[PDB]
This record gives structure tokens, sequence and C-alpha cells, in this order.
């Protein structure tokens, strides 16, 4: 959808394969503010939001 | 059963600011939490646009339906989308007995999400991660603490809540919710048997 | 439907400001996205003056007309009027009281493009520039 | 802009198939209409797109085109239709065009 | 999609003469009250919508404009993540293969590494009486230290 | 996407008598602060 | 440490990626002040592509 109609997925208690995820998008420019991409690759959360 | 013996509940629309708390006794609340809010046909408030969100207690209060749908006013008879409407309520006569009552005055369409929990306190909040329910009888039944028991992937706002009237004296007090400071105790169980409202008045 | 009489004098002399008056008899002032005003001098084509929106106080006009055209409306009235100063003998012409519609008007939502073809106009109101 | 219209004065019969033609100046994205204009009266509406035909227009009219060419195509020469055809733009600007003029013969 | 659009303008224009335009805004991570017009996307640049809100909902008419722009070769999403850390019992993670869930009867009174449940740290594991809530998986202490399990 | 059910059958909703906050019925009132 | 690289997968060469730049072909190394530059080769010049 457009940005001001944008869909939000909350993951709460599942197990995702990130390097899938990555291996099909191809990232343009992030900004991460008190986290950063390769610490939510290497750790666990108590949600996920997107 | 004859007449239906209601009230205004179905009619009136409360802002749904931080949420709600509710005081159960037995019988069980039954809301319709919505976004936008305008009239029906008949010039009767209460009508509920877009996707609306239903809290039914049903099976002789053994389940608790919720559902994400968007409810068009059938134009029959005594329903909302007639010339004649007072009111609408849930009445029971079977594990789909309030869900059946709501189907005849509205029909459900683009229903996201339709569960079922197995079933006191009661309690609402949303969040950016949805709207959450809240429960006493996670925990000890004994026990006044309410317990998250469900997510629901619903993130527009609400912004409005409506009690819809249930047709069988059982009354249940709703509160509202605040961004207080709170001094809880936490006993060696870790159930909180005392608290304190900072913010109440000065001791 | 939506008649557009207007109203004025035929008659101005120069430097002496044009006002005419065209009042809506069908729905309101509200029921619409733009009113426009058209003049036509005497076998030389149309001609766009400007035009005032229905909701707000915007409105745009000919950047050929120098600034000298101002286009009002009056909702307790139900009409939009027309200001042009500083009118020359080249001026004179017919003046058409227009519309712009909305493509729908449904539940309480109005939709209409950011340009669109002027639908319904009025008979037009012959001026002169003399002594 | 500077619109146009090709056949200046077309002249006709009873029974044809009329074809105007109104150039632009440069392409408008489809935003051009139709008006007809008899004497002493106000222009009436015919066409709102390329060729979405408006209310109320008999179905003998369709013009076509897009860009910087297009067209009003009539068959049916009625003696109600004589009179002038401007062609209207608003993709730049709000500006009519020249204005034909059609007769019986 | 068709075509990329997004909201140019989302005001309030009040009461009397339509003369006052207030725009209204929105808050971070809600959406916007203008969304509604064309939720799958605007049709052309500059489309005009209008409506007339309630009295519960402040009164006046809500002028909506929105704008479209071409579609690229590619299509370029745009994605806002955010994390929670130590707000449930469960975690989401990652694809990483820690190995296999270990027992600790034979580790008791041991410094050990620890994985538990998304929940990672070095402590010393010992039997005890069970305190806090049973559910609650994790008992804390008064300053977010982890003290039970 | 939700199926939902079938659509209710019935042809005409049940009156309901309708019992303002002022009736004695449900004007009663039990503080529970 | 000069290699070639598109201007378009800059982006995987930033601090924290996730990506596989980082992981198998160059991670830079923040113990010395560094800097990392992205540019473009003379077109006609000894640099061939
Ligand atoms: C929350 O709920 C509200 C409803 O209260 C939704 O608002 C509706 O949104 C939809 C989708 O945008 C609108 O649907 C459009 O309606 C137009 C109505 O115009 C004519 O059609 C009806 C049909 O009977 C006539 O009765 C009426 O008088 C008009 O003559 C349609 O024309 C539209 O269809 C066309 O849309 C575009 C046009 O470019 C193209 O895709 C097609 O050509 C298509 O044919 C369209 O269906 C609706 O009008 C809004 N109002 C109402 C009352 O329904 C909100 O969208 C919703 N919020 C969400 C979903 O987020
Ligand atoms: C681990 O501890 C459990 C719980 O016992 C508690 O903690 C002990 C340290 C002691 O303080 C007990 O009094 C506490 O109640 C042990 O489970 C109990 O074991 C005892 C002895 O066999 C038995 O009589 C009880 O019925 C058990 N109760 C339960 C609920 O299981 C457990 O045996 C301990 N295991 C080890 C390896 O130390
Ligand atoms: C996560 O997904 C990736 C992509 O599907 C998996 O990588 C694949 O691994 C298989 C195993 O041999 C290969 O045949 C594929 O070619 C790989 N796909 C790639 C690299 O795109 C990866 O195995 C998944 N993670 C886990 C833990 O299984
Ligand atoms: C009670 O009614 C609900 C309607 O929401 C039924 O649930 C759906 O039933 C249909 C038909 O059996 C299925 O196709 C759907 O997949 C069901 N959806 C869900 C979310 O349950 C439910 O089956 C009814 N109860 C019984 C016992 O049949
Ligand atoms: C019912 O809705 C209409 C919608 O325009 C509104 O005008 C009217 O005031 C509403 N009824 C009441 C009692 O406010
Ligand atoms: C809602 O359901 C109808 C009925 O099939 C369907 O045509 C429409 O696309 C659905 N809308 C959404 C948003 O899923």
């Amino acid at each position: 959808p457009q940005v001001y109609n944008f869909n939000r997925l909350v993951f709460t208690n599942c197990n995702y394969n990130l390097t899938k995820l990555l291996s099909l998008f191809m990232v343009n420019e992030f900004s991460c503010d008190g986290i950063s991409p390769d610490a939510i690759a290497r750790g666990c959360y108590s949600s996920l939001t997107v | 059963l004859g007449k239906l013996f209601v009230s205004d509940y179905a009619t009136k629309v409360v802002p749904f600011n931080n949420g709600f708390v509710v005081r159960i006794g037995k019988i069980y609340p039954a809301f319709m939490l919505g976004s936008s809010v305008g009239n029906f046909s008949n010039g009767v408030s209460g009508r509920y646009f877009n996707h609306t969100l239903l809290l039914l207690p049903d099976g002789c209060g053994t389940r608790l339906w919720a559902l994400y749908c968007v409810i068009e006013p059938r134009n029959g008879s005594y329903c909302p989308g007639n010339s004649n409407y007072n009111t609408f309520a849930v009445f029971d006569t079977n594990t789909n007995a309030t869900l059946n009552s709501f189907k005849e005055y509205f029909d459900l369409q683009n229903c996201s999400f339709i569960y079922s929990f197995n079933i006191e306190w009661f309690g609402i909040t949303q969040n950016t991660q949805g709207v959450h329910l809240y429960s006493s009888r996670k925990g000890d039944l004994y026990g006044s603490n309410m317990f998250l028991f469900a997510t629901l992937p619903v993130y527009d706002g609400i912004k409005y809540y409506t009690v819809i009237p249930r047709s069988i004296w059982a009354a249940f007090y709703i509160y509202s919710l605040h961004k207080l400071t709170y001094l809880l105790d936490f006993s060696v169980d870790g159930y909180i048997r005392r608290a304190v409202d900072c913010g109440h008045d000065d001791l | 439907e939506v008649q557009l009489l207007e109203s004025g004098p035929g008659v101005v002399r120069p430097s002496e400001t044009l006002s005419l008056s065209c009042a809506v008899s069908g729905g309101s002032i509200s029921d619409s996205y733009r009113w426009s005003w058209i003049r036509q001098p005497p076998g030389k084509g149309l001609e766009w003056v400007g035009y005032i929106f229905a909701t707000g106080t915007t409105t745009n006009y000919n950047p050929s007309l120098k600034s000298r055209v101002t286009i009002s409306k009056d909702t307790s009235k139900n009409q939009f009027s027309l200001k042009l100063s500083s009118v020359t003998a080249a001026d004179t012409a017919v003046y058409y009281c227009a519309r712009e519609p909305f493509k729908y008007c449904s539940g309480g939502v109005c939709y209409a493009h950011k340009d669109n073809s002027l639908d319904v106009w009025g008979q037009g109101v012959l001026v002169t520039v003399s002594s | 802009i500077v619109m146009t219209q090709s056949p200046a004065t077309l002249s006709l019969s009873p029974g044809e198939r009329a074809t105007l033609s109104c150039r632009a100046s440069q392409s408008v994205s489809s935003n051009l209409a139709w008006y007809q204009q008899k004497p002493g009266q106000a222009p009436r509406l015919l066409i709102h797109s390329a060729s979405s035909r408006a209310t109320g227009i008999p179905d003998r009219f369709s013009g076509s085109g897009s860009g910087t060419e297009f067209s009003l195509t009539i068959s049916s020469l009625e003696a109600e239709d004589v009179g002038v055809y401007h062609c209207y733009q608003h993709s730049s600007g709000y500006t009519f065009g020249p204005g034909t003029k059609l007769d019986i013969k | 999609p068709s075509s990329y659009s997004f909201i140019s303008k989302c005001s309030r224009l009040t009461g009397d003469n339509s003369h006052i335009e207030t725009p209204i805004v929105i808050n971070p991570g809600e959406y916007s009250i203008c969304k509604n017009f064309a939720p799958n996307g605007f049709s052309q640049d500059g489309d005009y919508f209008t409506r007339q809100l309630s009295q519960l909902e402040g009164g006046g008419i809500l002028v909506g404009v929105g704008s479209v722009t071409p579609m690229t070769d590619t299509l370029q999403m745009g994605f806002i993540i955010s994390v929670q850390y130590g707000t449930d019992t469960n975690s989401v993670c990652p694809m990483m293969d820690l190995g296999n869930s270990t027992t600790i009867t034979d580790k008791l009174g041991v410094c050990v590494e620890y994985n538990l449940y998304g929940v990672s740290g070095r402590g010393v594991f010992i039997n005890c009486t069970a305190v806090g809530v049973k559910q609650q998986r994790f008992v804390y202490d008064g300053f977010d230290n982890l003290i039970g399990y | 996407d939700v199926d939902s059910g079938p659509p209710s059958s019935a042809t005409s909703c049940k009156e309901a008598d309708m019992r303002n906050s002022s009736s004695e019925f449900f004007n009663k009132q039990w503080p529970m602060p | 440490d000069y290699f070639a690289y598109p201007l378009s997968m800059k982006s995987y060469m930033q601090p924290g990626s996730a990506g596989v730049i980082s992981q198998y072909n160059y991670k830079q190394s923040f113990a010395n002040p560094t800097c990392r530059i992205f540019a473009t080769a003379p077109a006609n010049l000894t640099i061939t592509k």
C-alpha cells in the first residue's frame, strides 16, 4: 500500500529467516536509532513491528 | 419471550482514551469498539463505519468472540437499516447464541479475523502493537490482578466504544484508564494486593 | 438542477469598476467545486476570467488581467460576484457565469479532479464601455 | 498555449461523416472538451474528455484523439446541429479554440 | 502499484465563510484522517475531496488533496522497524542456531552463560522455593535485573 | 478474508422496549468506586 | 584499502549492516581514525574498468 495507508505487522512468538528477507530486498539507505541492523540479526526481542 | 427489555446503552457513544477496565459481578459485557462513528438512516446514533471490533460473549458465558468486521445495517423491519429503529441488542434463546442475534441486525463483511477465547475483572488497552485484552481469569480466580490473554491486530486508533445491550439485576462498572504513577506492592507469590495512587492526594 | 442568472449594468465608464452579480438557484454555493467567470468579446472567442473555490477563500485569476479583478462569494445571499477595475473599450464583452461540478457527491464525500470542464452555464450579461 | 481548429468554415449537407479537428501547441493529458454554441446562446458542453460523452448528448457524437491531435466526428447531419464548435483545454491554463462553423448546402 | 501517491493537504475549514484553514496533522505511528478518501491510492494528482465532520469529530469541512508520482522501473519500498525488550514471556528470534536445549542439574552453583527464551546473560542458578507468578517466567528485582526463572 | 458464517435468514428484527436512565429499573445506584 | 564497488550498494558498507558485504567481503575497523569514501574513477586515464 501507500505511505498513508501502511500495513503494520507485529511478531511476538515466532522465528524468522532474516537471511531470506535480506536476500530478496536490496537496501538503498537505512538509518537506525537505539539499535543496529546486525544487533537485530544476532539477538532476540519481545516484539518486532514492521 | 415477547418484546425485549433493554436500555439506552446501544445509542450512547463514549470516548476510548487509554482504554477502560470493567468490574464484572453473573453476566459478561458486550462491547462495540470502532474508530469512526455517525448515525443510522433513522437518525439514531450509534453507527460504526469501516472496520469495527466486537467483543461478544457467547456460549452461556463459556466463550468470548472477537471480530473485526464491517457491519452493514440490514433494511428489514425493526432493524438498523429501516425507517423504524429503536435499539439493537444481543439476546439468548449453542456456542453461536449471541453471535446469531447480532447477525440478525448487521451483516458481517470483510472480517479480518474472528477469534474465540474459552472462559472478575476485564480491561482493554490499545498500543502500537494492537488492541490488548486483559482478564483476571488467567491469574488466580480469587485474585483481582488482570493478565494479558489476547493481542489483536487492530492498528487503527479506536476512539469510541459502545456497550451493546443484552437480554438474557447483574450490574457491571466501567472505569477509565489514565497514565498515572502507582505504588504496587508485590507479595511473595507475586500478586498485587495493595496499591497507592500517587496523584490521589498529598500523603 | 442549477440555473445561474446574473445581474448588473450594461454601460460602464472608463476607469469605473464593473460589478456583476450571479445568483445560483439550484442547490447552493457549497454544492460545487469552484465557480468561474468567462467572457467573450464580440466575435473574438471565449476567455477565462477567473474562479472562486466554493469552500475557502482561495481564488485564481487570468494573469493577463494585471490583478484588476476581484471575484468574491457571499454564502448568505447565495451568490458570487465579479469586480473588474479600470475598464476599457477593449474589455467590452459578454460575461458568462459558470460552474465546475464534482464528479460525485456520495455519502458525505465529494470528489473532483484538480481541473474539470465547465458544465452548467448562465445566459450571460452583455456589458459595454462608452460615454 | 495556442489551440487551433483546422477546417475553418466546414459547410456540410444533411447526412455526412463530419469530422472536426482541434490541435494543441503542446500535448494535453486528454483534458480536452467540446462545446457547441448556437447563434445567441450560452455554450453547451458536448464531451469532457477525449471521448467521454456528456449527459443529454445524442449518441451520434464521438470525438477521438489524445496528446497533440483531436477530432469531433458527426455522421447524421441534423438541422439541430448546425452551429459553432469550440474546443476547450484545461491541461495548462484554461483556453478555448478558435471556433469552427458549419452550415447546410 | 499503479503509481506512488501521498496526501498533500489535510485541513479542517472550520465555519463562517470557510475563511480559516486549520491543517490536521498526525501523531508518530498513527494514520491520517484523509486516508479514508482514496485508501487504495489516488487516481490523479491534485484530486479534491470534501467531507462533513459530525459533532463527534470537531465539526467543519474536511478538505483532502492527494498527489501522484509515476511508478519507477523497480518497485521501491519503505520500512519502519521497531523492537521491544522485556515485554513478553516469549520472544521473536532470527534463525540463529544456538544449539540444543541443555540441562542445569549438572551445573547448579556454577556461573554459566545462558539464553532462556530469548533472555541471555551470565549467572549462577540455584534451586529455590518458588516465588513470584508461575506463568510470568521471569522474576525481576527492583532494578530490572533477573533474579529468578 | 474470514468466512464469518452464512448470512442470517431472519426477515425482520425483534422489537425492543426502550427504557431511559430515568426509569426506576435502571436508575438504581449501587456505588462501587 | 581500495576496491571496486557500485554506488548502489554503498548502504551495505555502513557500520552495523547485517548484509553480505559486512559478513563476507569487508568490515571497517574503527580502532584508528578512519574515513570511508566512494568515488568515480577518471574516464580515460590508466584505470581500467
Ligand atoms: C470507511 O467507510 C466509508 C463509507 O462510509 C468509505 O467511503 C467510501 O469509499 C469508497 C471507496 O473509495 C467509495 O466508493 C466509490 O463510490 C463512488 C460512488 O459514486 C457513484 O456510485 C454509487 C453506486 O451506487 C452511486 O450510488 C453514487 O450516487 C454515485 O453515482 C463510485 O463511483 C466509485 O466507483 C469507481 O471508483 C473509481 C472511480 O475512478 C474507479 O475505481 C471505478 O471507476 C469505480 O467504478 C467507488 O466505488 C464510496 O463512495 C465511499 N463512501 C461510501 C458512503 O461508501 C471509506 O473508504 C472507508 N474507509 C476505508 C475503507 O479506509
Ligand atoms: C529443587 O527444589 C524443589 C522445590 O523444593 C523447594 O526448594 C528446596 C530447596 C527446599 O527448600 C524445599 O523445602 C522447597 O519446597 C524440590 O522439590 C521438592 O523436593 C522435596 C525433596 O525431595 C520433596 O519433598 C517435595 O515434594 C518437592 N516439591 C516439589 C514441588 O517438587 C526438588 O527436589 C529440588 N531438586 C533438587 C535437585 O535439588
Ligand atoms: C534461510 O533462508 C535461506 C534462503 O532460502 C536458506 O539458504 C538456502 O540454503 C539451502 C541449503 O542448501 C541452499 O540450497 C539455498 O541455495 C540457500 N538459499 C539462499 C542462499 O538464498 C537458509 O538455509 C535458511 N536458514 C536456515 C537456518 O535454514
Ligand atoms: C459459529 O459461527 C461461526 C461464524 O463466525 C462459524 O465459524 C465459521 O464457520 C464456517 C462454516 O462452518 C467456516 O467455513 C469458517 O471457517 C468458520 N470460521 C471461523 C473463524 O470459525 C462456526 O463454525 C460456528 N460454529 C459451529 C460449531 O459451526
Ligand atoms: C446525524 O448525522 C447527520 C449527518 O450529517 C447530522 O447532520 C446530524 O446532526 C446527526 N444527528 C444528530 C442528532 O446530531
Ligand atoms: C470485502 O468483501 C467484498 C466481497 O467479496 C470484496 O469484493 C472486497 O474486495 C472486500 N474488501 C476488502 C478490503 O477486502
